[PDB]
This record gives structure tokens, C-alpha cells and sequence, in this order.
């Protein structure tokens, strides 16, 4: 029993990788506009603890689920530029 | 029924928005044969459906440049589904029935689709068949008949 590892153990090195990268994820995004970042806090669940769907956030924003997806599609197609994907490319 | 072949087209546009990265309105409202709003209503519903889990970079995206369709995520649909029994019999019979109308159609162009479309569907001897393999009973009349019609042409008849 003593040379059995436990694998569901904190590995202390991803933690605080994960750590810095929700402090990086979160620089970026104050970079946008409060809409599209709202959108893509609520539709990723990054908010708390969960995410949402998408006809859920166009019913809460009082929008066409056609223009949430519009929305969602620019912010992404946005987000893949490559000065906001260079601080992020290390992470992955 | 009505709702099987929506759902069969809505299926297969994908490869066909794949195949042609700036298809139009105009482009794919004819390929399709259907109204603009009708077009539009199956693009919209085809967006919003994708991957399980159901992640914006997940299922399928678009982008809209101007008036044109292209696609930046398939979520897996890289190929149109294939040809079931019926529609591939209706083809050959056609294409059968045609090969021996004379200048309505090249043989050759018959011939070469019939052994085409038998090879990519697999099938076998058990199928509608024409009477001769090579017809060679065609004087040249109608080649010059054809080249004439698509060239605009005078040409003289006995």
C-alpha cells in the first residue's frame, strides 16, 4: 500500500497555472465591449459557476436568438485575432 | 414526407456551403430551388444546432460577409449523406432512357455518368441495363446538330 500513487491529487502546478490563466482570461475581456463580454461570460459560464443556452440569454437580454448567435459569432471571430490569442497561445 | 426532405436538405447544405466558400443568395436559392424567406428561415434554424454540449465554438458557425454564406465550423458534417435506392434507380432509368434518344444527349457523357454514379453507389449486374454497350450506329449528324445549337451556327439539313 505504500507504493500506490494517488492520482486524484492536486498536482500544485495546475492549480496556479489555472490560477493565472483565469487572471489572463479576464484582462482580455475587459478589453471588450460590456455586451459581447456579458454574452460570452453567460454562454461560456464563466459567471459562476455554470453555463446557459442560447434562446435562455436572448429571452434575459430581450433579444432575437438569430442576433445573440450573431453576436456570439462576431465576439468569437473577434476573439481569434492573433494579439488577442498570442498571451494565450502558452496556456494550451 | 415534407419533413423528412427539410430535414434532408438542411442536412446536406452544409457540404454544398463547404463546396462553394462564397456561394450567394441568388447561387444557392437556385441550386436549392427555393424562396428567398424559405432559404433564410432553414439557414437560421440550421445556425442555431450543433455539437452536444452545446458551446457557441462548438456548433456549427457562420460568417456573414455582405450577402455572402460561408462556413467556419461543420461540427462534423464533411460529407452529404448518401443515395438511397430509389433515387439512384430514377436516375439510372433516365439516364438510360435518354442514352438512346438521338442529339438529345453525347453517349459518351451518358456512358461516362452511368459508370460514374454505379461506382459510387456499388451497384451491380442486377440493375437496369441498356441494349447495346456501344452504339456506333450515329452518322456525325448529331454531334454537328449539337455544336451547332451551342454555337449558334448556320447550318444545312437533307
Amino acid at each position: 500500500g505504500d507504493f500506490i500513487e494517488d492520482s486524484e491529487a492536486v498536482v500544485a502546478v495546475d492549480a496556479v497555472s489555472f490560477t493565472l490563466l483565469q487572471d489572463q482570461l479576464q484582462s482580455v475581456l475587459e478589453t471588450l465591449s460590456e455586451r459581447e463580454a456579458g454574452v460570452v461570460r453567460l454562454r461560456f459560464g464563466l459567471t459562476d459557476g455554470q453555463p446557459r443556452t442560447l434562446d435562455e440569454i436572448g429571452q434575459v437580454y430581450g433579444v432575437t436568438r438569430e442576433r445573440i448567435r450573431q453576436i456570439e459569432s462576431k465576439t468569437m471571430s473577434k476573439l481569434r485575432h492573433p494579439s488577442r490569442s498570442q498571451v494565450l497561445r502558452d496556456y494550451l | 414526407s415534407q419533413v423528412s426532405t427539410r430535414l434532408v436538405r438542411l442536412l446536406n447544405m452544409v457540404p454544398y456551403f463547404q463546396a462553394n466558400p462564397k456561394v450567394t443568395r441568388a447561387e444557392a436559392a437556385a441550386a436549392l430551388g427555393v424562396t428567398g424567406k424559405q432559404l433564410d428561415a432553414d439557414l437560421d434554424q440550421l445556425w442555431m444546432c450543433g455539437l452536444p454540449g452545446y458551446s457557441p465554438g462548438d456548433l456549427i458557425d457562420f460568417d456573414f460577409v455582405g450577402d455572402t454564406i460561408e462556413v467556419t465550423f461543420s461540427a462534423g458534417v464533411d460529407h452529404p449523406l448518401r443515395l438511397t435506392s430509389t433515387e439512384a434507380t430514377g436516375i439510372l432509368v433516365a439516364l438510360r432512357a435518354l442514352v438512346d434518344v438521338p442529339g438529345m444527349v453525347d453517349p459518351e457523357a451518358a456512358r461516362s455518368a452511368i459508370a460514374k454514379i454505379e461506382s459510387a453507389v456499388g451497384s451491380q449486374r442486377a440493375v437496369v441495363e441498356g441494349i447495346t454497350e456501344d452504339t456506333s450506329a450515329e452518322p456525325g449528324a448529331a454531334a454537328t446538330v449539337r455544336t451547332a445549337v451551342r454555337e449558334n451556327r448556320a447550318l444545312t439539313l437533307e
